[PDB]
RNA sequence: CACAGGUGAUCAGGUAGAGAAUACCAAGGCGCUUGAGAGAACUCUGCUGAAGGAACUAGGCAAAAUGGUACCGUAACUUC
RNA sequence: AAUUCCUUGUCAGGUAAGUUCUGACCUGCACGAAUGGCAUAAUGAUGGCAGCGCUGUCUCCAGCAGAGACUCAGUGAAAU
RNA sequence: UCGAUGUCGGCUCAUCUCAUCCUAGGGCUGAAGCAGGUCCUAAGGGUAUGGCUGUUCGCCAUUUAAAGAGGUACGCGAGCUGGGUUUAGAACGUCGUGAGACAGUUCGGUCCCUAUCUACCGUGGGCGUUGGAAAUUUGAGAGGAUCUGCUCCUAGUACGAGAGGACCAGAGUGGACGAACCUCUGGUGUUCGGGUUGUCACGCCAGUGGCAUUGCCCGGUAGCUACGUUCGGAUGGGAUAACCGCUGAAAGCAUCUAAGCGGGAAGCCCACCUCAAGAUUAGAUUUCCCUAAAGAGCCGUUGAAGACUACGACGUUGAUAGGCAGGGUGUGGAAGUGCAGCGAUGCAUGUAGCUAACCUGUACUAAUUGCUCGUUUGGCUUGACC
């Protein structure tokens, strides 16, 4: 059973799984729109939000953890200079899913993860 | 919970110091005895020149366990060791001195002398 | 593990008959007009009258 | 005979002035609509029929709404019935409200759940069979099944076996279980027991026959 | 919180107020015992391993060596059996579970005093 | 077979380390030619497990456990 | 007794309980001296028995992690 | 049956018989009572753990209400094991000149198969149920369950020379089994929090991150879970088994039987729990709709629901999921700074920082009134009403 369990596995390890979803999130605040599988782009929320959420406010701890948690500097640079400003006063919510049919190779189901606000 | 091939540190000065469980009684398929619980032991290392001697089979009361007593307000009360009482052939304790603690499960008729005799009743 | 006698035509074409293809629900976006899968984005980009791009 | 739909709200504990520990759940008890009452002329037996909870009007049906219109009742988020002899459709008429009141503290009920759904599960875990030794050479049958009959004679696999199963997401009632307090105003019923099913979920309470 | 709404209702009046204290530290708790007919108090006195907040189901687990042997008992806060708790010695602890205590017997096991 | 096998010699970086063991790295080279989901029983490989501790079993099979350096100390027997 | 059929021979030890194990007796079905006899320190991935530690071997299984099983898309056997 | 039907034992899983081991009801007794012995009725449930030995068996120890006798390819290896027996090696005793042999012994010695059909355990699709649909349901019938100790009281009474010691009633509390559950006690908790070893890196200090079984170690949220919690096995109805009768003739008597009327068991049928109209005999009730209607489905957000399904909830007339806000829980004192200290390190800022899955709210993000299926009053005969 999974009763009430939350997370994926996407067939990886645990170290590999947070290795990619932090890859995912700074591409993600890099592009501002990146083309995905769904249920990752689904569980990418999970993971990026709530950065933009301690970006909010600029403080060297928030920006230490931020680091911690993404280990891109130029890229916790951007989202305490740009994203968070930004997103200042936005409840929630930073991203939009667009699902965007199925994958050529593997027939896997795709989306679009689009920062709100001009992504 | 005691069970067959259990050792219980004797917590009585009947010259017994470390038996085994044979038998857990009261029962036709009974598992497991707790504090109050009347058990079969064969006494594994006694004192010399004791009233009793190794390799004797008896009976015995388990009177503290590790995995523990509960109480009706949902407590749980456990001990550091399984500690049992010599008994005799008609389940009634051999013991003069208690060492150690026991509980009030022993509250009744046939274990008032361990409960009188015991340093402390928890 | 195997068979005692071959399975006939009609047999195996029984187990056949509940695959199925499955066929996409189609809707058409107002601003640009093309067919789309039901809560899909279209080819060019355009959903709910919304620039992706 | 005549019973109550209520919503599982959890687990906590009673405590006795004594210091006992009353493990309970909480019941919430929305106002049980009467929405028909059959009897033996027009139906051939007599029972109540309750709808409780709400539901929108976009996910009542015409033909629930109108049942529900001709009692003069507001939809609930179920019907349910009750099965009920003269001496209970005594004063329950259509339109009527049952509270958490038709249940005095102290006394015996009876109460239906549907259970946790476990899913797909083994023997080892629905039918309590025995596992095979871990070591010993064991190879393939830690937790297999074993066998299921005997030879040629008969040959065949009895009726009723136990065999790997879909486990829970079942009706259960559970009986003797007290009624610890009653609060009318706030709707709520708490009773002894474990009271099966999950929280949130609807449980049906009823009398007990034993008594 | 964690609790439903109408459960957590009810849980309010069963608390009942009890000094807070921390972990680690000795404490001293009156326990109500029954012989018969007569109604007593026994004090049970030691250094508090474990505790666990819950709101109401709020359980410590108190610790205490007795002619050579250790007695562990999970308490629970908001019974009705305790009538009071008391703070001999205040202590300070790394960590809130006091686990390595049972291994250790005389010397080691003492805590250090809080100032 | 674009096969988890076999195939002699030669070169032998850094930090720990007795070490060509082991761990992480350098130069260099690779991610091993189906993927995406879900997270049922059951199988395989592993981790943890209350109390008991061989009661398992043909049998302590398997697992668990011990594990280094320095010093102290070491029995019967012995072909010393 | 790697040798004993009767046989789980008898006695003693070990266990609460020992067709196995140890010591002894000799009634050796059917030992015996270079197809070597009896012993023997050391050695042995050797046979048997008994202990400490240790533990999911077990009472009684529970949870968790990864690879399959399951679903989708591509390729596509087998014995019978 | 030799163009192959795998042996003994063990494990797992069972199913049936009664020539009944316990429980249940009786007759007789060399049945005073307690305990028994024999036989009759009764198969509803229950009917042990270990030492030895490959063992079935058997002996022994300790229990139990009891540790029943049997059939099922001496049940069960396309479910597991492989200790014995029954290959190939080696050795002892014995036999044979020898190769070799021994229901003599001893050490060692490859157990394959992805399930087509039947059967069984679950779960769906199709159509049917005299128009269609949304719900609620009656129950022909099927399955599950059926166990029992001990203590007290009656009463140290009846009985008994003593010893001992009740039937019938009543109360409590256990063992085994089963279900549900996670409030309590625990386990686990590889997207929680800390401590720490080696090494690499983030330009460097600091602070962090990768790898080394989650590197190791200490705790721990939700979920699941037992060893933890709650509950159940009914003391009721009907007809009976053995047995015991009332009245009563055949047979002036006697006689439970031939007519008639009774008592009587854990057994039979109900009662309890679950399923159940594919019960083609397809039932019943309340509503809704009929020139694409009522509804169903697809699709999307999804759930203590789930292999896929199905089921449950919701889709802007919204709290369905994520995020976010406030809490709760867990860990235990974040970073920066300052102070003390030569330093490791300690202290204050401050129970601080972080916190999965938990609780309550909140449209910020995603759930597009888009498409498909489904109609147009439901045949005929008879009868009552009209």
């Amino acid at each position: 059973m999974r009763h009430r369990k939350s997370g994926v596995k996407l067939g990886r390890t645990s170290s590999h799984r947070k290795a990619m979803f932090q890859n995912m999130t700074n591409s993600l605040f890099e592009h501002e729109l990146i083309k995905t599988t769904l249920p990752k782009a689904k569980e990418l929320r999970r993971v990026a939000e709530p950065l933009i959420t301690m970006a909010k406010e600029d403080s060297v701890a928030n920006r230490r953890l931020a680091f911690s948690r993404m280990r891109s500097k130029t890229m916790v640079g951007k989202l305490f200079g740009t994203l968070g400003p930004r997103y200042q006063n936005r409840p929630g919510g930073y991203l939009r899913i667009v699902k965007c049919g199925n994958r050529d190779g593997d027939n896997a189901p795709m989306a679009y993860v689009e920062l709100v606000d001009r992504d | 919970m005691i069970q067959v091939e259990s050792m219980l540190e004797v917590a009585d000065n009947s010259g017994a110091r470390r038996v085994q469980c044979i038998k857990v009684l009261g029962g036709s398929h009974r598992r497991y005895a707790s504090v109050g619980d009347i058990i079969k032991v064969t006494v594994k290392e006694a004192i010399p020149r004791g009233r009793v001697k190794k390799g004797d089979v008896m009976n015995a009361v388990v009177v503290r366990t590790k995995k523990g007593v509960r109480r009706p307000d949902g407590s749980v009360l456990r001990f550091d060791d399984n500690a049992a009482v010599l008994l005799n052939q008609n389940k009634a304790p051999i013991a003069t001195r208690i060492f150690g603690p026991v509980t009030r499960e022993l509250r009744g008729d046939q274990f008032m002398k361990i409960v009188s005799l015991a340093p402390e009743v928890l | 593990a195997v068979q005692k006698s071959r399975k006939s035509r009609s047999r195996r074409d029984m187990r056949r008959s509940h695959h199925h293809m499955t066929v996409a629900e189609l809707s058409v976006d107002a601003t640009t007009g093309e067919k789309h899968r039901r809560h899909h984005m279209t080819k060019d980009g355009f959903y709910r009258g919304r620039q992706l791009f | 005979a005549i019973g109550l739909v209520g919503k599982k709200c959890g687990m906590t504990r009673v405590f006795t002035e004594a210091g006992a520990s009353i493990p309970v759940t909480v019941v919430e008890i929305s106002a049980n609509r009467i929405t028909q009452v059959k009897n033996t002329d027009v139906d051939g037996y007599q029972a109540i029929q309750v709808t409780t909870g709400t539901r929108r009007d976009s996910r009542v049906t015409a033909a629930q709404k109108g049942h529900f219109a001709k009692a003069g009742v507001a939809a609930g988020r179920g019907v349910w019935e009750f099965r009920a002899n003269d001496s209970d459709l005594e004063g329950r008429e259509i339109g009527g409200e049952i509270l958490a009141d038709l249940f005095e503290q102290g006394q015996m009920v009876d109460v239906t759940g549907n259970s946790k759904g476990k899913g797909f599960q083994g023997g080892v875990k629905r039918h309590n069979f025995s596992m095979q030794d871990a070591t010993h050479g064991n190879s393939v049958s830690h937790r297999a099944i074993g066998s299921t009959g005997q030879n040629q004679s008969p040959g065949k696999v009895f009726k009723g076996k136990k065999m790997p199963g879909q486990m829970g997401n079942k009706r259960v009632t559970v009986q003797g279980l007290e009624v610890i307090s009653v609060d009318v105003e706030k709707g709520l019923l708490v009773i002894k027991g474990a009271i099966p099913g999950a929280t949130g979920g609807d449980v049906i309470v009823r009398p007990s026959v034993k008594a | 919180s964690n609790k439903h709404l109408l459960v957590q209702a009810v849980e309010n009046a069963q608390i009942i107020e009890r000094p807070s204290f921390g972990p680690g530290d000795t404490v001293v708790v009156q326990v109500k015992v029954r012989e018969g007919e007569r109604e007593r108090l026994q004090a049970f006195e030691g250094i508090v391993i474990a505790k666990r907040n819950r709101g109401l189901n709020s359980a410590f687990t108190v610790r205490k060596i007795s002619s050579g042997v250790g007695v562990e008992r999970a308490f629970q806060l908001h019974s009705p059996i305790i009538e009071s708790i008391e703070v001999k010695r205040r202590g300070a602890v790394r960590r809130a579970k006091l686990y390595y205590l049972r291994e250790r017997s005389g010397k080691s096991a003492r805590i250090r005093e809080k100032l």
